[PDB]
């Protein structure tokens, strides 16, 4: 049974799906379960009481949103099962789980219990013939076309840097942080309390994400921007009222380079990129600096890559040719690589079949991934 | 030598007096009385013209120091107890008014939770300040406030006022001058504060659950008493209404949030070594905490939320003790600032002076550089 | 009269000469707090030291000054010495002489800088730097025998015969307790017990001290772990939360015997000791096999002496009689040796003096050491 396999690119902020051998994912939507706050008195209302995808994006004010995943690790499993069911259902894909093999994605160095429980869901509740779980860094390199290089990534959940050199992923050189787009949104909300425009609800939290996506820029010199007085630029809400953002727009993404403003100790994006290159062997470091790949949504800030260069120039050895490459489609880079990986003929060998899972269990899934 | 000034600004009330005295000298409300004005305007406001705020603060400070302090603050220091997350725009305006207009020797913009902790005399504590606008949580461990562990729902005094205005308008019973419901569209805030202080009886956990069950498909409705009002229009306010207004403060469903849950979310964010000392020392301060029979309903609701499966996997068995302060619940933050200012002429040096303000630009807020 | 100060990378041990056990025992840590613009109440210390940093662990950034037996930050090491003398011991360094300890095959500049700080800053009357293995052998009582010393800084071996150290047969090893603690922390993250911050580094260290033990046979222990759940113990944290791990007890200290897990590409402690003995002269191997002394905290795992007896016998010829000297007080063996060395009358003529340091400089210590 070798049908056209499905590539479900997981993620805490966003989830993406489609088919193998495609250019871009046709089905992209945010990963959450919207449940209604208010009572539904009038007949002929929004049926179901569980809102996923564009319906939930349309009706924000009604629904109390809640993300099932946190830091690339699912907390609420029943919510993720409903989201996966919605992906497969007629509202998005219009295909059965029984026909096609599955390509799942996960962040590196996650809990194995969640990976086993993920496999349990795909094999038993859905009746999948074959499943395969893979890394985000390996997929990004497939999408670009390279074999060598570091893959710095920054989604909503996890920030991690895995150095790979000519098809050799180094496990002990991996760095990982719990500082990412979701946390950047949380501190922008914290800072907008200091501006005056307080937000509280989970639907109202998505306004802070929209402000982060649109009006934020990373300064080269943070001390110089602090000494200067900001202009206080404006932004219109979906409601109508204007908001003077002020210094919170530039101080919010500074988080990723300075996590001391949290009150929780983290490496940061710039140190993780350097540390991953340093922890690898001596001869591989210069090739890893030349091939630096970016990915995820939290690399899309204005003057992010310019700052990430300047931090590498500060830390790394002098007189070395640095090169932070980045594709046009940075958010979709991981899905494109999965679609390319799925289209290759070797994909049949890598996956975990249903029969092999029934015989062995979790041990066979742990062996095939690494 | 010189007893410093203490101020604790806010939207509803303002605690003010001398450093060293056990409790403040007076507490005039935040509003001001203007000649040729229908209604009294509130002083502490956010998102509004700079020059207008500056004039409003001057007007409030002028009526304050004559009546409260009976002195020129030009002789000695000041302690302006701003609540943390009070807008930087508002702090800058306060800094301008204190230095440019009046010309004080020194000022201080220190947080409310750390000073409230100085009253207890312990270095580690979980703190909750239920004021007018917001109900802010902030855990302190060994002096330093743990900042990213926090929470503040719009569920303080102003939310209770809005609920009282809604429920009274739905079920109204005014006397003649009987029937005639919903004659007046709105009602004044000063009267509605006096109703909250006197009438509103806070329910127990079991009573609260019974009320929540009744709202979605009636037990213990009494007691009910009327409230007198001016212009010969007494209104027969009910007993089930005031209990229902208090219930929304502890309403969990469909937000996953309440006054009780906010402490648990703050505890969740905190690290593992810090966790147990914060749980042991849970301080409750602010205006809403003065309500009668509040501390039981909170502690019982806290415990009920810990018993739930979602919080057992992290928190589990914990000894939630509520160490109460010496002064009253509203006036804990002020007493801490009075302790901080009176005793230590040394710790007055760390605060910003007039010499430092003119050349530099501003008091340093917790920000970059 | 004289003070002995074993500057360990983990537990800094100190006391007086001619004593049974040290008085001052504490972890060599210097916790600096979360620097935010918000104030702090009723005063506090800017940089904590020792047991104070361990007590108030949740906030402070715990940075060890010694990394692999190498002093990285010298201001941090100077604060710990100051904490040892004035606060703990309650005696000035000007009156008493000071015995110090470093591991063998260390950088030559570190002794010179250590000695400079003692004479210039602390104004010591007399000082000496000894090898840790030489003191560990001297605490045990024997003149002859190899010492497999293993702390959190550095594992190393020093073969000695009839009071004649063999400096060229010495073999320093990068594997140590800190690397085992980091490995245990990683495999805890693999089974859903994530510990990122440095406050949790001490909790996982404390888990490593209690639960973990050396396996007699690793493949057998892995097979029994899959079958039964009796080996799976539980450890409660400082927080009321309690956690259970099955595989990770025996798997953590196995990294000593299989460095391939950590990614070091080095010889294991069992065969490093063998390779040290083979580098010695052929006539004096029997006595080194007979007196295979252990010392330090990394040799306090239950059943380590049994595993060393199994592996060394497997490496060596069948005719040899292998024997591991594993005392009850091997955790504090380096300091006990220094106390006995300080108590002897022969050591009074072996000290460095202030006048000799002023004549020569820092380079005099290399002559005095060995
Ligand atoms: N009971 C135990 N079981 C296993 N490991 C332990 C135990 N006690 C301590 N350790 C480990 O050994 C370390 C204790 O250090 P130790 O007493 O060996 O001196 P040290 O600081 O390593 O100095 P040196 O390098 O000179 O030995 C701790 O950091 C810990 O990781
Ligand atoms: N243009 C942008 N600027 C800043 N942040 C963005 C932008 N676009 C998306 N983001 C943030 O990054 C996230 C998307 O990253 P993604 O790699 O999809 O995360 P995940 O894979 O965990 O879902 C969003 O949740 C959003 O908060
Ligand atoms: N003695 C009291 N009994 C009951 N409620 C009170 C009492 N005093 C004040 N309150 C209530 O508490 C609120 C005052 O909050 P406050 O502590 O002044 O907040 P802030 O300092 O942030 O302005 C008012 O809304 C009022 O209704």
């Amino acid at each position: 049974i070798a049908n056209q396999p499905v590539v479900i690119d997981n993620g805490s902020g966003v989830i993406k799906a489609g088919f193998a051998g495609d250019q871009i994912p046709k089905y992209c939507f945010p990963n959450y379960v919207g449940r209604p706050k208010h009572v539904r008195v009038m007949a002929g209302a929004l049926e179901g009481d569980i809102f996923i995808g564009p319906k939930a994006e349309e009706h924000r004010g009604l629904l109390s949103i809640r993300y099932p995943m946190e830091h690339g690790i699912v907390k609420d499993w029943n919510d993720m099962e409903r989201i996966w069911q919605y992906v497969y259902s007629k509202e998005q894909l219009q295909t059965f789980s029984e026909e096609h093999p599955v390509l799942l994605t996960e962040a590196p160095l996650n809990p194995r219990k969640n990976r086993e429980r993920a496999a349990e869901v795909f094999f038993e509740t859905f009746n999948v013939p074959a499943l395969f779980i893979s890394m985000q860094a390996v997929l990004s390199l497939y999408a670009t076309g390279r074999t060598t290089g570091v893959v710095l990534d920054s989604g909503d959940g996890v920030t991690h840097a895995v150095p790979i050199y000519e098809g050799f992923a180094m496990p002990h050189s991996i760095m990982r942080i719990d500082i990412a787009g979701r946390d950047v949104s949380r501190f922008l909300r914290l800072y907008l309390r200091k501006e005056g425009y307080d937000f509280h609800s989970s639907s109202e939290f998505e306004i802070v994400k929209a402000i982060k996506e649109r009006a934020c820029y990373l300064s080269i010199n943070p001390q110089k921007d602090e000494t200067l007085e900001t202009e206080k630029a404006q932004y219109y809400l979906p409601d109508g009222s204007t908001i003077e953002i002020g210094p919170s727009r530039f101080r919010a993404p500074e988080l990723l380079f300075r996590p001391d403003l949290i009150g929780e100790e983290s490496e940061g994006i710039h140190e993780v990129l350097v540390f991953a290159i340093q922890k690898s062997d001596m001869d591989l470091r210069r090739t890893l600096f030349s091939n630096i790949v970016l990915s995820g949504g939290s690399t899309l800030f204005k003057g992010f890559g310019d700052r990430l260069l300047s931090e590498v120039k500060k830390l790394a050895p002098k007189d070395v040719k640095i090169r932070i490459s980045a594709p046009q489609e940075r958010l979709y880079s991981t899905w494109i690589g999965g679609s390319i990986l799925a289209s290759l003929d070797t994909f049949k060998k890598m996956w975990v079949s249903k029969k092999e899972y029934e015989e062995d269990g979790a041990r066979s899934i742990h062996r095939k991934t690494f | 030598e010189k007893t410093a000034v203490v101020i604790d600004l806010g939207e509803a009330f303002t605690k003010c007096g001398f450093a060293g005295e056990t409790g403040p000298r007076c507490i005039i409300p935040s509003v001001i009385k203007k000649a040729g004005m229908p209604k009294p305007i509130k002083v502490v406001q956010y998102n509004i013209n700079t020059e207008e705020l500056y004039s409003y603060l001057k007007e409030f400070i002028h009526i304050l120091y004559f009546r409260h302090l009976l002195v020129n603050p030009r002789d000695r220091r000041v302690v302006v107890i701003e609540s943390v997350l009070c807008p930087s725009h508002f702090r800058e305006t306060l800094t301008r008014v204190l230095f440019k207009y009046f010309e004080v020797p020194s000022v201080l913009l220190a947080p409310s939770h750390l000073m409230a902790l100085l009253t207890l005399g312990i270095n580690s504590a979980m703190v909750l300040d239920c004021g007018y606008r917001e109900s802010l949580v902030l855990p302190i461990y060994e002096g330093i406030p743990v900042l990213n562990c926090w929470g503040a729902l719009p569920l303080g005094g102003k939310a209770l006022h809005k609920e009282l205005e809604t429920q009274l308008l739905e079920q109204c019973t005014v006397d003649t001058g009987q029937s005639l419901p919903s004659v007046m569209g709105s009602i004044p805030e000063g009267v509605l504060e006096d109703i909250k202080v006197r009438t509103c009886f806070v329910s127990d956990l079991t009573r609260g659950l019974k009320i929540q069950a009744a709202k979605f498909n009636r037990p213990s409705p009494p007691p009910n008493v009327d409230y007198p009002l001016d212009g010969e229009k007494i209104l027969h306010v009910l007993g089930s209404i005031r209990d229902s207004v208090v219930e929304i403060l502890f309403e969990q469903d469909n937000e996953e949030k309440s006054v009780a849950t906010l402490i648990l979310d703050s505890l969740m964010q905190c690290p593992i070594d810090t966790r147990k000392q914060l749980a042991e020392n849970l301080v409750i301060i602010g205006g809403t905490s003065m309500l009668p029979g509040f501390l039981h309903r909170l502690l019982a609701e806290i415990r009920y939320l810990v018993e739930k499966p979602k919080y057992k996997k992290t928190l589990g068995t914990k000894t939630f003790r509520i160490h109460t302060p010496p002064a009253k619940a509203n006036c804990v933050a002020w007493l801490g600032g009075a302790i901080f200012g009176a005793l230590q002429d040394i710790l007055g040096s760390r605060s910003v002076s007039k010499e430092y303000y003119n050349q530099t630009g501003r008091i340093p807020d917790w920000c970059s550089l | 009269a004289a003070l002995v100060v074993d500057n360990g990378s983990g537990m800094c041990k100190a006391g007086f000469a001619g004593d049974d056990a040290p008085r001052a025992v504490f972890p060599s840590i210097v916790g600096r707090p979360r620097h935010q613009g918000v104030m702090v109440g009723m005063g506090q210390k800017d940089s904590y030291v020792g047991d104070e940093a361990q007590s108030k662990r949740g906030i402070l950034t715990l940075k060890y000054p010694i990394e692999h037996g190498i002093v990285t930050n010298w201001d941090d090491m100077e604060k710990i010495w100051h904490h040892t003398f004035y606060n703990e011991l309650r005696v000035a360094p000007e009156e008493h002489p000071v015995l110090l300890t470093e591991a063998p095959l260390n950088p030559k500049a570190n002794r010179e800088k250590m000695t400079q700080i003692m004479f210039e800053t602390f104004n010591t009357p007399a000082m000496y730097v000894a090898i840790q293995a030489v003191l560990s052998l001297y605490a045990s009582g024997r003149t002859t025998g190899i010492v497999m010393d293993s702390g959190d800084g550095v594992t190393h071996t020093v073969p000695i015969y009839e009071g004649y150290a063999l400096p060229h047969a010495i073999l320093r090893l990068d594997l140590a307790g800190r690397d085992l603690t980091d490995y245990l922390m990683k495999i805890l993250t693999e089974r859903g017990y994530s510990f990122t911050t440095t406050a949790e580094r001490e909790i996982v260290r404390d888990i490593k001290e209690k639960l973990c033990y050396v396996a007699l046979d690793f493949e057998q222990e892995m097979a029994t772990a899959a079958s039964s759940s009796s080996l799976e113990k539980s450890y409660e944290l400082p927080d009321g939360q309690v956690i259970t791990i099955g595989n990770e007890r025996f798997r953590c200290p196995e990294a000593l015997f299989q460095p391939s897990f950590l990614g070091m590409e080095s010889c294991g402690i069992h065969e490093t000791t063998f390779n040290s003995i083979m580098k010695c002269d052929v006539d004096i191997r029997k006595d080194l096999y007979a007196n295979t002394v252990l010392s330090g905290g990394t040799t306090m795992y239950p059943g380590i002496a049994d595993r060393m007896q199994k592996e060394i016998t497997a490496l060596a010829p069948s005719t040899m009689k292998i024997k591991i000297i594993a005392p009850p007080e091997r955790k504090y063996s380096v300091w006990i040796g220094g106390s006995i060395l300080a108590s002897l009358s022969t050591f009074q003529q072996m000290w460095i003096s202030k006048q000799e340091y002023d004549e020569s400089g820092p380079s005099i210590v290399h002559r005095k050491c060995f």
